[PDB]
Parts: C-alpha cells; structure tokens; sequence
C-alpha cells in the first residue's frame, strides 16, 4: 500500500465502509474462518436522482427527529505550586 | 506614499429619494480555505540518538518526553483526517448528475468531473491541483482520503446541489428542475421568480461567463492559491529548521554522535552527549509546540470550511458576506490540495435609477402601505415595485394594505389606489 | 568515520582535498574509499514505523 | 459512546496530570531522582549540581504540562464559544442555518446539563415520503403568465394544482394563489391551464 | 444636511471641530483605554 507493506491482511476486491484506517483509501476490518481484510473504502451508496426538466419530488409526510449534540464546555481547574513540585 | 483607503463616494441621500436597481449581474467569486496539513511523524529517539544505544540509554533518564511528543504529533495527524471528513464527507450518498446535461441553459462542465481525463476530476479542479506546488526519523503519513476520493465527495455534493437544491442536505433528495431551483434562490433574496424566468437565458449566460472568468483567471495566475501554498511552505520551513538543528553542536565538541563516541571514552562521551540531547530535545519540543498551534489554526479553518459547506453548498445563506459578496444564491465546492475552493454565486444589483419615494399613500382618508415593495415615482406617476428589482406596478388594494389615517404618517402623498 | 548505511556507486565527483561529503544535517552523504579513489554514496538502512 | 468526547477531555487531563507526576521519578541525568538521597550522599557543591540537573528536568516537565494545558484550554474555549452560540441560536431561537442545530430543518432545541459539557437535543423536521410530479414554471390562462405567490405548480398527470413546497397539499389554482406577470410567450416551459377566479 | 426624520447620529458621527475626525463616543472610548 502507499501507507506501507501490510502483513496479515487479505486483500478483497469488494469495497466496504471504513472500519480501521490504514491510509491512502485503504481500510481494514475483521469479517466472516474470520480474517482481517484490507479493502478500498466505500464512500457510500451511489444514488442517481431522477432529474428532469419538468419533474419535481414533493414530500407527502414528515418525521420529527430528535438528535443529540454533545459539546465540551469546561475542564477541571488544576493549580500546581511549582516550588512544591520541583522541591519536596 | 500615504496608503489610500479607497475611492471617496458621496451618496445622494434625500428624504424623498430612493435608488432602485433596474438590472443585475450574476457574480461567481472564489473563496479558498485551508482544510488540512501534511501529517508528519517524528520519532524522537531516531532524531536525537540515531542508531546509538548509549544516547538512547541517556535519553531514558528524561522519561516520558518522547511518549508525549509522539502522542502530540499523532493527535495532529488524526486531526487532519478528521478535518477532511468534516469538510467533505457530510453527505453519505454519492450523487451522480443526469447523463444529459440539460439545465435550462446553465452549463456546469468546468466544475463537473471530466470523464476523458484519467482522474475523475473537474477542469477547474485540475487547474487547482496543478497550481499547488527524511532519514532522521521524519516520516510523512499519507492522508486517509485520496485526492480522487475528495473529488468524488465534491462531485456528489455538486450533483446533489444541481439535481435537488437544498433538499438532500436536509433529508431525502427531491428532484427539482434547475430553473425552478434558481427561482427558489431568487425568492430567498427577495427577487420575484417571474423576473428570473423572464431573464433566465440572460442569467444562464452570465453564470456561464462567470465560470469562464474563474477558470481563465485560475489558468493565468497562481496568487489565489497562495494561502494553500503558505500552509505548505510553513510546514516545510519548520521541518527544514528541525533538520538544520541537527548540525548544531549545542556546546558539544561535535554535532555528530558517532564522532563523539569514536574519539572519547563512554563517560567522557556521555558528558557531551548530554549537551547534544538537551539541544535536540529543546528543538523537538519547539517544533511540536509550533505544530500544535498551527494545527489549532488549521482546525479553525477546517471548521469554518465545514460550516461554509453546510450553509453555502447545502443551503442558501442569509448571512451577509459569509458566502461571497452580494446576495448569496448558491455555492459550489471544488477540491484543492489540502483545502477546499468555494465558488460562490451571488446576485449583484447592476443598473440603478433614482426615483421619488413616499412612505405611504393617502387615498380615501386612509393611509396605504405596500404589502411588499416600495412606492416609487417617475416624476409624473406613482408605482409600487419590489425593492431589489425595478418592476413598476399599478397601485392596488391587493398591492397595498391599509392602516390608520393620512394625518399620522410624515411624507405621505395623495394618490389614487385602484380597486380591481 | 563510523556509520551504518547502504553503500552504492556515487555519480558526484569529489575534489582531492574534499575527501568527505556532508549534508545539511551534518551526516556524511558520500565518502571516497581510501585504497581505491572511488566515490561511494551512503544511504541509511531502511526504517519505518510499525 | 456518545459521551466519549466529554470522557476524552477528562481522560486527556488525567493523563497529563499522571505524566507530570510520573516525571518526578526521572533522574534527568542526576544520580538519583530523590533530592534527599543526593543531599545525603554528596557534598553541598556536588549536590547543588545534581539538584540543578533535577530542577532543570522538573521545570521543563512542568512547562511542557502548562503549555499543553494552554493549547487544550484554547480548544475547549472554542468548543464553549460554539456551545454558547448554539444555546443562543438553537434553544433561544429557531435557526435557519443549515446543520447548525441538528440534521434537517430546525424547529427547536433543548439543553441538558452534562459533566463539564452541555448536551443539545435538536428537534428537526425531516421530509419522509416523496412522490414524483410533473411541474411547470408558469401557467398560461388568458394570454398572461401566472406564477405562484407561494408554492409550486404540480400535475398528477390529469390536473394541475399548486402546493406548498415542503409538504404536499394540492390546491386549485386561483387568482389569490397566483400573481400575474407579463405574457405567456416569454416563459419557457409554461403550460396552458385554467386559473379560477373566485 | 443631517435630516433623517428625527434620528440624530451626532454622537457616533465624526466631529469636524476637533482635530481628529473622530466621534464623541469614539473619543471617550480612546480616553478610557490606558
């Protein structure tokens, strides 16, 4: 690989979502006999929208979604007395 | 010379006078944002003590300095991939454009991926990529996402934007004709959709020419990519300074550990090795601290780029100057080496005519105010037009709501309100 | 002069006073053999992270 | 796992303190880490020289800890500034910014207190089931083009309706529903249909 | 002519009489910082 020589993983032609990142588009996963496999990471399912000059899609329903965003605000306030630390 | 702050302009302010634009220019402008830096791993032991057991044993006395320095560099390297994913991997589905490129006269060939080239990279992106230009334990880790993969993410975002507008960012991608999508962008910035349909061919030509100006400018000069090259130069200069520091004696007899071992007994050699170790360790600590500060700046740039992808590419933004200068219509992302290039499409008012303006119109003893738009006078007649584009219309009960009486308003003018 | 590296034929010529060649980091990039006046490039032995 | 970011912050601070405390076992080129051992086994000038080596190493370790804490503090402050901005723009008001307050169109957000952090519960409206429809930019009725004041023209294949964009609610095309601009000739893709007048 | 329908911007607008073309509020702000 561009990242380097890989030993103990079997290359598979099939592309899957990244599990462990080797680098340079190559990922490793443990898949089902079980063995570690090295593969090119998939970027997601390919979807072709049905674009037309006169076609539109309008939703006829909705889903109310609640999602969680976790943000760090503060860290523990620590004071180190240098004289005590350096000199016991 | 004393630096000029710009040309002096005096606006023709007047209580009775408004300026309404009679024309517009479709403008495409380029915003370049750094996204990631080269991932560099420095092994402290090899740099300070290359292939010397005695130096390594002396280095052990200092303790955990190597572990924290390697951990800090590894954290920066992980952060660079995280930055790239946050900017470009927003959309899970890989959207593809329809095979027939019929978008009501709008041409996206320069920004869209070009099949003929071996890389599935756009012509503008190929220009961008052209325009961007050891043995001491220093290694470069390859980025997790390849340049081709980044181009596939930008291609998916571009395909989603053209086919579905802003729907795919919010949820399921809903096909919309580009002419209807462009009208929605117009109804976002206050300009009526009918004006867009009347001038749709003019808007298409102006947009195509604007993309042409962007690619011609990119081909002509490389100053635009200077910030992306500044990041590369800063990292290269810091790495060069680190390698150069190895040649410093730091008060020792020689800068070469092998010479010190060869010409001196191990305790005597150890005396000089300690001075060398202190100098190399200080050099490494300075480099790692600078890399962490640079990483924080690049992370802030990547967060801004991810926010711009969400609020300019995925949606139309009302924030002033966030997505180009002028009233934002849509933005297109182009991959760049260690960065993202945003093409912001904005509506710019072009030709302005002075008029005579009244806050309200008095007709039957009741004040009339426009439901939308402003009252304008050509000097002989009174009309109501939308604020952004000059589209004079006969003043009507549908056009104007009625509030209170004529007496209260200051500057109210007597004029007739037609009833359908 | 002691070092660990692969030894290869060196294209660059050395002036007679210039017995040894040094890089920016002060490592000896090339040497001239004492007995036989030939220039040998020094390339460090392969190393990488695991 | 969701609280992993808050636990990463706690783990990084704990690891930094542990590394700082562990550095007191490092000789730093001195005979012993213990100051008392150096003083007991050496004469005062020799002891001062060894103590100077220990002080230099300990001071370097402490300065490294302080610098790392300052960098961590700047990153945490940026996170807190972002959290304050989300508290103002998502909980305190509805946000039109895309992806700032959840995925989908933002309705409202609720704050929940967390240890050394905040948890935002973003409520979003997500479109669910889409139906394809035929569409035209304008409708031509009496030789004048009609455009929809709000909404979009939709066809079920036999009839033309105007519905709001986000949710499908077909309605009869009417003068109240549609404003009139110019004539049929200018618009491209305009379709002939009847605009009802109440 | 500073006629804006009764809105007065004199405090924030530059003052010609003073040598610096600075507003009264800006002059107070410059004095406050030490």
């Amino acid at each position: 690989t561009r990242a380097g020589c890989l030993i103990g993983a079997e290359h598979v032609n099939n592309s899957y979502e990244c599990d462990i990142p080797i680098g340079a588009g190559i990922c490793a996963s443990y898949q089902t006999s079980q063995s570690i496999i090295a593969y090119t990471m998939s970027l997601g399912a390919e979807n072709s929208v049905a674009y037309s000059n006169n076609s539109i899609a309008i939703p006829t329903n909705f889903t109310i979604s609640v999602t969680t965003e976790i943000l760090p605000v503060s860290m523990t306030k620590t004071s180190v007395d240098c004289t005590m630390y350096i000199c016991g | 010379y004393t630096m000029s702050l710009g040309a002096e302009n005096s606006v023709a302010y007047s209580n009775n006078s408004i300026a309404i634009p009679t024309n517009f220019t479709i403008s495409v402008t380029t915003e370049i944002l750094p996204v990631s830096m080269t991932k560099t791993s420095v092994d402290c032991t090899m740099y300070i003590c290359g292939d010397s057991t005695e130096c390594s044993n002396l280095l052990l006395q200092y303790g955990s300095f190597c572990t924290q320095l390697n951990r800090a560099l590894t954290g920066i390297a992980v952060e660079q991939d995280k930055n790239t994913q946050e900017v470009f991997a927003q959309v899970k589905q890989i959207y593809k454009t329809p095979p027939i490129k019929d978008f009501g006269g709008f041409n996206f060939s320069q920004i869209l991926p070009d099949p003929s080239k071996p890389s599935k990279r756009s012509p503008i992106e190929d220009l961008l990529f052209n325009k961007v230009t050891k043995f001491n334990g220093l290694t470069v880790l390859p980025p997790l996402l390849t340049d081709e993969m980044i181009a596939q993410y930008t291609s998916a975002l571009l395909a989603g934007t053209i086919t579905s507008g802003w729907t795919f960012g919010a949820g399921a991608a809903l096909q919309i004709p580009f002419p209807m999508q462009m009208a929605y962008r117009f109804n976002g910035i206050g300009v009526t959709q009918n004006v867009l349909y009347e001038n749709q061919k003019l808007i298409a030509n102006q947009f195509n020419s604007a993309i042409g100006k962007i690619q011609d400018s990119l081909s002509s000069t490389p100053s635009p990519l200077g910030k992306l090259q500044d990041v590369v130069n800063q990292n290269a200069q810091a790495l060069n300074t680190l390698v150069k520091q190895l040649s410093s004696n730091f008060g020792a007899i020689s800068s070469v550990l092998n010479d010190i071992l060869s010409r001196l007994d191990p305790p005597e050699a150890e005396v000089q090795i300690d001075r060398l170790i202190t100098g190399r360790l200080q050099s490494l600590q300075t480099y790692v601290t600078q890399q962490l500060i640079r990483a924080a700046e690049i992370r802030a740039s990547a967060n801004l780029a991810a926010t711009k992808m969400s609020e300019c590419v995925l949606g139309q933004s009302k924030r002033v100057d966030f997505c180009g200068k002028g009233y934002h219509l849509m933005s297109f992302p182009q991959s760049a080496p260690h960065g993202v290039v945003f093409l912001h499409v904005t509506y710019v008012p072009a030709q302005e005519k002075n008029f005579t303006t009244a806050p309200a119109i008095c007709h039957d003893g009741k004040a009339h105010f426009p439901r939308e738009g402003v009252f304008v006078s050509n000097g002989t007649h009174w009309f109501v037009t939308q604020r952004n584009f000059y589209e004079p219309q006969i003043i009507t009960t549908d056009n104007t709501f009625v509030s209170g009486n004529c007496d209260v308003v200051i500057g109210i003018v007597n004029n007739t309100v037609y009833d359908p | 002069l002691t070092g660990t590296g692969v030894l290869t034929e060196s294209n660059k010529k050395f002036l007679p006073f210039q017995q040894f060649g040094r890089d920016i980091a002060d490592t000896t990039d090339a040497v001239r053999d004492p007995q036989t006046l030939e220039i040998l490039d020094i390339t460090p032995c392969s190393f990488g992270g695991v």
